[PDB]
């Protein structure tokens, strides 16, 4: 059962380690309760652990299961912190494939979907540069997602979204505005809604970086629930 | 301030 | 042992060459480890050579084993890849009898089984084209296979997606849903599974190619087990 | 999920 799978992590032969992973996996997904037989019965340090691994086939599959276990409580995604997955999940960001990227990028938002605290650990981290950077760098796909991500860190307090903006996000940020999918925008206009409820030194660089015109230009927009997105981004910039 | 945790099946 | 095996690949006596290949199909078929001493005897390159021996009776043998070989990990699935296997394979897709084709979508299905990178090959190798228009031109046994290779190259990135509805996958997927076997409803649904969890643009190519209609529909079909995936390929259109 | 897997046979 459960410490049997646990004890595989770390098994010499490839196939029941992935095998056991791909177990993990499939309880990492059912919700909470779920998450929290895991935790109970030691996975996470083992899991993390195998970020490491040589092989990107089970890297994919140990950060697909890490994203599932921060979709649970505060209390559960502290447990993923103070087991050390911050710092693996960041160095991913930039020496690894895209496919593995996006579970990353997956995992990282959802850590910053946790309290500032939390937020607080991803900055020290470092993940704030490599998950910029994708923005100019990565797919459409890449980009919704780390698009996500700098929100929730956005949805953090002053002191952490002037950290943001230190790591560049904003004139990419602005940029994807125009030059990219519906999708894309949504989650770029709802980033920088949470950046313009900063203090007056952050509109300032928010008006500086050219965010009111594009905002007021695509509020007028084919899909019309951008359009209400970039109305309340505009308001909340006051 | 928007924060959106994604759990995926 | 195998190095004299692997040399007996290349022999002109087919005898001794049908009766090695016949000993490396059993071991190729035995797991992880067994595959291992194939790739590190040296087997790969001269059986991907045999996918193009003159008689159909070696082929047939040699793409078993390859199948059975990409059933190994992804690093295994790499080697195969390295050897040269994909080009030839892709060529039996319209060159061979549908015996040898069911054995080579296998082999397809199981490489598009691997990451991302290695699905890239297999669409820079020209997979996609010929493995659509077995879903026209098939028997209902390669059609069933055949549509679950398309299914794991759907589960692949967005790019890689959109180049399967580009060669066209859509109509022959949706009209499956409708008419055939159970079994092939159900892979033909997954397919569809993994389409509908793309972006907008292809959920849109998926509502106009009539895929909607086709899963309501199935909701009140005899077999449990498809009307259950029929519902999360709405929901995952959703 | 997107939804691959592989087989033997
Ligand atoms: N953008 C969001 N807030 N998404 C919420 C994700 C919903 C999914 N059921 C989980 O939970």
């Amino acid at each position: 059962e459960l410490p049997q799978m646990v004890q595989q992590l770390n098994s010499p032969d490839q196939q029941e380690l992935q095998s056991a992973l791909r177990k993990l996996s499939q309880i990492a997904s059912g919700g909470n309760e779920q998450i929290q037989k895991l935790i109970e019965a030691g996975a996470l340090s083992p899991l993390v652990k195998l970020l490491d691994d040589a092989s990107e086939e089970v890297i994919k599959e140990a950060v697909w299961a890490i994203a599932n276990i921060a979709s649970g409580n505060n209390e559960q995604i502290q447990k993923l912190i103070e087991a050390g997955a911050l710092s693996p999940l960041v160095k991913l960001l930039d020496d690894a494939s895209e496919e593995v990227i996006k579970e990353a990028v997956w995992a990282i938002a959802n850590i910053a979907s946790g309290n500032n605290e939390q937020i607080q650990k991803l900055i020290e981290a470092g993940a704030l540069s490599p998950l910029v950077k994708l923005l100019d760098d990565a797919s459409e796909e890449v980009i919704k997602e780390a698009v996500w991500a700098i929100a929730n860190i956005a949805s953090g307090n002053n002191e952490q979204i002037q950290k943001l903006i230190e790591a560049g996000a904003l004139s990419p940020l602005v940029k994807l505005l125009d030059d990219a999918s519906e999708e894309v925008i949504k989650e770029a206009v709802w980033a920088i809604a949470n950046i313009a409820s900063g203090n007056n030194e952050m509109k300032q660089k928010l008006e500086e970086a050219g965010a009111l015109p594009a905002l007021e230009k695509l509020q007028s927009h084919a899909n019309e629930e951008v359009q209400k997105n970039a109305q309340a981004a505009l308001e909340a910039f006051n | 301030r928007r924060r959106r945790r994604r759990r995926r099946r």
